RNA sequence: GUUUGACCUCAAAUCAGGUAGGAGUACCCGCUGAACUUAAGCAUAUCAAUAAGCGGAGGAAAAGAAACCAACCGGGAUUGCCUUAGUAACGGCGAGUGAAGCGGCAAAAGCUCAAAUUUGAAAUCUGGUACCUUCGGUGCCCGAGUUGUAAUUUGGAGAGGG
RNA sequence: AUGGUGAACUAUGCCUGAAUAGGGUGAAGCCAGAGGAAACUCUGGUGGAGGCUCGUAGCGGUUCUGACGUGCAAAUCGAUCGUCGAAUUUGGGUAUAGGGGCGAAAGACUAAUCGAACCAUCUAGUAGCUGGUUCCUGCCGAAGUUUCCCUCAGGAUAGCAG
RNA sequence: UUCAAAUGAGAACUUUGAAGACUGAAGUGGGGAAAGGUUCCACGUCAACAGCAGUUGGACGUGGGUUAGUCGAUCCUAAGAGAUGGGGAAGCUCCGUUUCAAAGGCCUGGCAGGCCACCAUCGAAAGGGAAUCCGGUUAAGAUUCCGGAACCUGGAUAUGGAUUCUUCACGGUAACGUAACUGAAUGUGGAGACGUCGGCGCGAGCCCUGGGAGGAGUUAUCUUUUCUUCUUAAC
RNA sequence: GCUUGUGACGGCCCGUGAAAAUCCACAGGAAGGAAUAGUUUUCAUGCCAGGUCGUACUGAUAACCGCAGCAGGUCUCCAAGGUGAACAGCCUCUAGUUGAUAGAAUAAUGUAGAUAAGGGAAGUCGGCAAAAUAGAUCCGUAACUUCGGGAUAAGGAUUGGCUCUAAGGGUCGGCGAUCAACUUAGAACUGGUACGGACAAGGGGAAUCUGACUGUCUAAUUAAAACAUAGCAUUGCGAUGGUCAGAAAGUGAUGUUGACGCAAUGUGAUUUCUGCCCAGUGCUCUGAAUGUCAAAGUGAAGAAAUUCAACCAAGCGCGGGUAAACGGCGGGAGUACUCUCUUAAGGUAGGGAUUAACGAGAUUCCCACUGUCCCUAUCUACUAUCUAGCGAAACCACAGCCAAGGGAACGGGCUUGGCAGAAUCAGCGGGGAAAGACCCUGUUGAGCUUGACUCUAGUUUGACAUUGUGAAGAGACAUAGAGGGUGUAGAAUAAGUGGGAGCUUCGGCGCCAGUGAAAUACCACUACCUUUAUAGUUUCUUUACUUAUUCAAUGAAGCGGAGCUGGAAUUCAUUUUCCACGUUCUAGCAUUCAAGGUCCCAUUCGGGGCUGAUCCGGGUU
RNA sequence: GUGGCCCCUUUAGUCCCUCGGAAUUUGAGGCUAGAGGAAAGUUACCACAGGGUGGCUUGUG
RNA sequence: GCGUUGGAUUGUUCACCCACUAAUAGGGAACGUGAGCUGGUAGACCGUCGUGAGACAGGUUAGUUUUACCCUACUGAU
């Protein structure tokens, strides 16, 4: 037979992102005496966008303590923040929004956004537009925290771990539709080529296992196993259910 | 996806299973609807009547609680607290309304309890207590007789169900506590004379041929059941004496009195002609097959056959099949002399057929097998007649007497038939 | 003496002087490694411990002076030829595969370290430099080296004491 | 099978650049007037939206008992047709290499080669069946179930002749 | 397509002239990129080729011809390619491009004290980019040569000018202005540097057109007539 | 007015539309500089130099690629006048070309066009093809409709030329003077067979099936109801991760990413509909014990090789979930059969179905129109034809008149007959030329599929090694012990079997007496069941440490502990915890070993130290 | 009158042979005598090599 | 000997229908394998079957052979 499509998804040749427009790595301050102690401030330059990303960006000035020069970082914008803003970034910074603190000095029921699943990730949890985590409680002794996240699950983490508060913004991008594939074309073109999505079964059998037939069917039970391997994981991976909700 | 958690179960049980000290919040939010879904189930085609439903669908409560049901018994051990009086409400749901529960309900909660169960939460001295009274509710008659009872598929659940819990008690050892207590209930089933002790037969039975309750107690419980009144009651135990017999007899306390008590109660005592043939063969078989294995005697089993010994009754071949398996070389010959008599009289006598002298010489030299000077000479001689027959059946049989009484008592026969070992034996043998 | 030095380890230099690469590759030393074919079709098998591919040398290479063959009245490094032998043996005991000792011959060749206290004298060696009779010698000066350079000894023997 | 060469055509992505008459319809926003207590409505205008439309260049390639058929051409010519401001057309640079790539998916395209490219070697590969097999004369001279290996079957044999 | 003449042994096909037509500014024109490589131009010149012909030719033989501080490459980086250090791999070689390196360049005054922080290189003759225009000239070369007139970079530098005894300028309420009017480390900002469509405005060139000064053409009749020249570069 | 450049604006985006080199300015103020004279080369002038390579020409119906001087293909700039909406079509100016084998005739058949009386689809599988319509102004425009369209719907009146009228503007003057363009409406007259006079340029309508649409593909026979699409639904994944690569790697893509995301599938706009089954096959479950149960490891026998037994992970088996998973289509009860009754895929209403637009998609009918047809005729151009020059190809056993016969149903050759006169030109397509599919077979070649066979990458679970330092518990081997038995009756709870009528502390008692299949004292046998202890033997679970190992980050910057210091803080006498001397109205600034204080030297135009800024530590975090 | 009318499994060897440097004991191999008895489909997307009238009838069951 | 038609019907025609007509007769030379011109493999969909690849009881749709210039015959011409 053939290799397949998903199986050619992984060298990267056409499949990469298309990185070029892309104004920069969104991260948070590096984890420094300053944010471990006390807090820094920070001026707040531009909103800006980023492309193949809904979410708008943040290019954050801060001065550099041990040298005198100035530092850009480029953070991910909550939904209220505005140019000439002062950010303070660190353990005793204020409970305002675009701020960051550790999510231990945080009370629970507050909401924040680029969280950090370990001290020194600089932002991994609730990057995408309109979604934030919510603290639910501590526990000081052997320090964690427990957050909620965007799909729901329950984790806890270090409360050392740091997040920006609020809401990240961009809300309500997916309640518009798109009527058109043109949009979806632009809408990819600047992500990476996974659009548009021929399906298995009007495909011949060397090009996927769904293919083949004299009528478009498949031939067996679309919830493939878990313990399969790089060429049958044709649909519905390792599906615990299926049908309609 | 968090909007849908709530109602997908399927993962946040999941979810539950990894990190339970989170999710308890998740776990009272269903505790909640659960205990008010409970709360509630607690208190056709004519033009006229409301229209019918198929026996399928199902209610939304239903199908909520029936899903409830499943999460919280499967993270009861992660939730100790907040799930104590679980089991005893599951309970107390089953076995004071049984009626007002869908057949889909039930059985999910029999199901949790076996789980339950099988987990250390629950005790079987507890669970027998629920599972028990259901079968003799659902063996009713009234209960049986609504539109859409499942009282046959629930009173198959419970039954199998059992069978696993004792199975599961006996896999190291034998909870001697457990099958102790649960025989007393098969003996107080017995005594209802109606039919109650169907589920004590049924039930035994299995256990022996699964060898969980291989045990002189046991035996005793489908001995009193064979000298029951009902008949369902008494083919189960003679079924279970039987299965030719099975080792069962080697455990009973007083074989000759059990034959004895048999044959004059069902049999021959009152003639209350409730068995059909078809049971009192079953029951001729039975006393024959212990009679000739532990020599037996009774003297009225062989007047008892003679009724019945003619070519002209319904299946023959059995009840004389079995009329052999009941003589010895320890009874008086003349009370079988009558029978040997009979059968002559009435199977090789003069225009008889080949099939039917056949069977007759059969199953005489199958008697004289076992009680030798049963048969004098005299009809020894005038059925070795029939060697040369010409139809292959009588000739097949004589020639099995002429070989059983060569080894036996060759003088009853004449010279023309010792076969160059038995005259030898006997020109010796006669100086 | 919070100073001044010795050693050890690791580096740097367009430091002084040399060295490797690549080609060719008939033969040679290793590594890696197929299928066509033949077996009935074919997984064992055969083609084959082959072809292709990789690394590395020389005029020859490799091997080589027994941790050998033997069971004899004992032979006596290695290599090659005649023969042993299409044999012993291996194998769907099928297709097929398959050596070795002995004997005759060609050519002939033996040896070296470590492990031993010079301990009444590191007796050893590279380099730099000045001369010379320059494929090298003598002197002198930095250095290597005792965590062992020379002489002496290599199992056939051998050493020390007399 | 082994080892190698190809994205100058073509498939797809990325980078940097370029090209695309004249008309038809007339969306939001806005101006005035009339009717209103006011929600708001009606009329006349403005404006110039659209993966709208007619239709050039451009891109494609529907139909013709079309021309040609050793043709201008190993796919062309004519007329007719689809589309024509965008999922558009395109140059150069760049990336993906063979049981691999790419694919708005036809098993399509990957240098006139694709239900597995091209080059060389293993290789005088091989079944099966076909075709052919080179001077004269003389003498002798046939054969077609007779018996069988898992039925065809390629065979092994009886008999015939030298 | 035609007529005459010339050339020549020979002219339907060459040259000139006289006619008639065609492309009709989205050209049968004038220039370029890729590719080609002397095919360009001249002098001789017909054996073969130009599916007839041939005195002709992109043919044959021999020569000539391509001039740059300002046009380009060169430089920069784009997608991307790719060494080193290190780590794999029997190995041909693979990974990855700042990595887990002691990766080098500045100051002050038997070398002593300080400061800085950072990755080879390649990759566009349509992207970015310092600076030249006119006229004339050749058989064939030109934004390259000739003449004339300018500009950019880099370097050494003298004079004048400006400033200064209130040492590193004044004016203007201000927006800001001027011939200038010191400035190391370090830091910051800007330019380079950017989509597409719609209509509105402004400019250049072209189109159309009048009077006048010149030349040509028609004139059988008419037309103060039809056509044409009257231009102004970088700086 | 055309082309082009530019400016300020507006609209569009789940699209917001390169980087670097290079140049400048600003902040800052190290520093150096005038007085009897300096400073400034960002003002003006003056001086010197600027290297290497390319540079001609074509850029195409003859300079490139197609075997070629091939009607094919191949990126781009400039672009005049008229008609006309127009870079359309037609004619022309500048510039260029006049190249493509020629001459004579005008037969058929052809190729490319054109016209035709009357009838108008009688033709034909089929109105194929052709015809007809066509531009602009005005009137008018149905069903249906996703209310946006359908729609140029349909169907009708007109269009020339000439002479006029009216209206539509700008600049200056305290209504006039002056200047200028093409836009429309209207009237009169006039020629006509024709007036969008050539060119140019929709045929329309009533319905059906189908896919929503725009778009995409089989280069070189299939452009479509196929693919894609937006919309719809499902699944996996919280980074120690999901999906996918790589021989390996201190290796990679998604990922400059983080659930409004990535990956994987199916369905295929909107509207309407969307009922039930987890028996089966798959998928899944942090699913007990028992069963199956590999290697290592353990025990027994033996002189040993070996043999046996026990233990034995995952997986299987077992039982729970799931159908917008593949399947699939009823349920229950009473005695597979047989009787019974519920069937909730019920139309919610008798307004339940009258249902767009788009399409080179498949189909029928009507109007109009015609040489499709009756029924053919005529004309034009290039060929054919003849001539000069040039000059192939296919095919070819040998050849070439017919009939009958034999014959493989079938002769040009043989037999018997009919006949038979050179050499030839133009035509024709009957035969010969003379060069197909379909069917079958190989014990074939390849492609594809599957619980066909043998294998395998990957993944998963177990053992060993890497692997070191501590502790606490549970189970088992193995011995030593200790006790036990309710179906009923019987005084009583009878393993069972065999001997029988006292050893006697008591003569309690055992025998003789019921009842029971079996009879109890007393003493032996050998079955099961349950518990007590650990010489030892082992196995297993949990937990602690860090230096191996592993992961990530950085500028390897602030780590760990301190009567630290200073505050409070609440104590039950002395602590324990918080804080720390550092920063939160504001789009500013923060840099020169840091000023100051203090000790010493030198008096210099300034140097050094402590402190400002707590101490210690063999761990960068 | 010496009867009747038609090939891969396993066991055992007195004092059987061998295990090749000698022996003993286990095992193994022989020769005897006994007892038992590897593998499924599809291809129209395809490719290759080969092969392929007896004068017959008529209108009447 | 001479004539033996024009048309309708493809949810089909191994045929039938109504008209005109003097009449609207039957057949062969092909169909005793296969031979002018015209209707009646590759892509795609629905149905039946198949675990599946695919096949079919089906049905619908779209879908490139191209002489004669040679001999003979035939037709006309020397």
């Amino acid at each position: 037979g053939r290799v397949i499509r998903n199986q050619r998804k992984g060298a990267g040749s056409i499949f990469t992102s298309h990185t070029r427009l892309r104004q920069g790595a969104a991260k948070l301050r590096t984890l420094d005496y300053a944010e471990r102690h006390g807090y820094i401030r920070g001026i707040v330059k531009q909103i800006v966008h980023d492309s193949g990303r809904g979410a708008p960006l943040a290019k954050v000035v801060f001065r550099d303590p041990y040298k005198y020069r100035l530092r850009e970082e480029i953070f991910i914008a909550n939904e209220g923040v505005h140019t000439g803003q002062f950010i303070y970034a660190g353990k005793k910074a204020s409970l305002n929004v675009g701020n960051v603190l550790p999510l231990g000095s945080v009370p629970e029921g507050t909401i924040v956004s680029n969280v950090e699943e370990k001290p020194g990730d600089r932002g991994a949890l609730a990057r995408a537009s309109g979604n934030y985590v919510i603290i639910i409680g501590h526990n000081p002794d052997e320090n964690k925290t427990r957050v909620r996240l965007p799909s729901g699950a329950k984790k806890v983490i270090s409360s050392d771990a740091r997040g920006v508060i609020g809401v990240i913004a961009g809300g309500g991008r997916v309640d518009k539709p798109l009527l058109k594939a043109g949009r979806a074309f632009h809408k990819y073109r600047l992500k990476r080529n996974s659009w548009p999505k021929t399906r298995g079964v009007a495909m011949n059998p060397v090009d996927h296992p769904h293919g083949g037939g004299n009528h478009q069917h498949i031939g067996k039970a679309s919830t493939i196993s878990r313990g399969a391997v790089s060429g049958q994981k044709a649909g519905l991976i390792a599906a615990r259910r299926t049908g309609l909700l | 996806r968090a909007a849908m958690l709530p109602t997908n179960i399927i993962l946040l049980q999941n979810l539950v299973k990894r990190d339970p000290e989170s999710y308890q919040e998740e776990f009272l939010q269903q505790y909640a609807h659960y205990e008010s879904l409970r709360d509630i189930f607690m208190l056709g085609n004519g033009s006229s009547t409301m229209a019918g439903t198929n026996g399928t669908t199902m209610s939304t409560s239903t199908s909520q609680l029936i899903e409830l049901v499943g999460f919280v018994s499967q993270v009861c051990s992660c939730f100790p607290r907040e799930t104590a009086n679980f089991p005893s409400e599951l309970k107390q749901l089953l076995l004071e309304h049984h009626k007002s529960l869908p057949f889909e309900l039930k059985e999910k909660i029999l199901s949790c309890l076996t789980m339950l169960r099988n987990k250390d939460v629950i005790t079987a001295e507890e669970l027998i207590q629920s599972l028990f009274p259901l079968l003799v509710a659902y063996s009713s008659h009234g209960n049986s007789l609504g539109v859409n009872s499942h009282a046959k598929e629930l009173r198959k659940i419970i039954y199998t169900n059992l069978i696993s819990l004792l199975k599961s008690c006996n896999t190291n050892g034998k909870n001697q506590k457990l099958n102790k207590s649960t025989q007393a209930v098969c003996f107080n089933l017995l005594d209802q004379p109606d039919s109650q002790g169907i589920w004590a037969t049924k039930l035994t039975r299995e256990l022996w041929r699964r060898g969980i309750w291989d045990d002189s107690r046991t035996v005793e419980i489908m001995t009193q059941a064979a000298l029951h009144q009902d008949v369902k009651i008494v083919m189960s135990g003679v079924m279970f004496f039987l299965d030719l017999n099975f080792s069962a007899i080697h455990l009973l306390r007083d074989p000759q009195g059990f034959a004895e008590k048999l044959f004059k109660e069902h049999l021959s005592g009152k003639t209350k002609n409730k068995f059909d043939m078809e049971q009192k063969i079953s029951l001729m078989q039975l006393l024959s097959r212990l009679i000739g294995t532990h020599k037996l005697i009774v003297l009225g089993i062989y007047t008892f056959f003679l009724k019945y010994l003619t070519p002209k009754q319904r299946d023959v071949t059995r009840i004389m099949s079995a009329c052999a398996q009941a003589c010895h070389d320890l009874v008086p010959p003349e009370v079988i002399n009558v029978m040997v008599r009979k059968i002559a009289d009435e199977f090789v006598s003069d225009g008889v057929a080949n099939e039917v002298a056949a069977a007759g010489i059969n199953t005489i030299r199958e008697i004289c097998s076992r009680a030798p000077l049963a048969i004098d000479e005299i009809l020894l001689q005038d059925l070795v007649e029939y060697k040369g027959s010409k139809a292959k059946g009588v000739n097949m049989a004589a020639k099995s007497l002429i070989a059983l009484y060569r080894d036996v008592a060759p003088e009853m026969l004449k010279k023309k038939d010792r076969g160059k070992n038995a005259a030898m034996e006997v020109q010796e043998a006669k100086k």
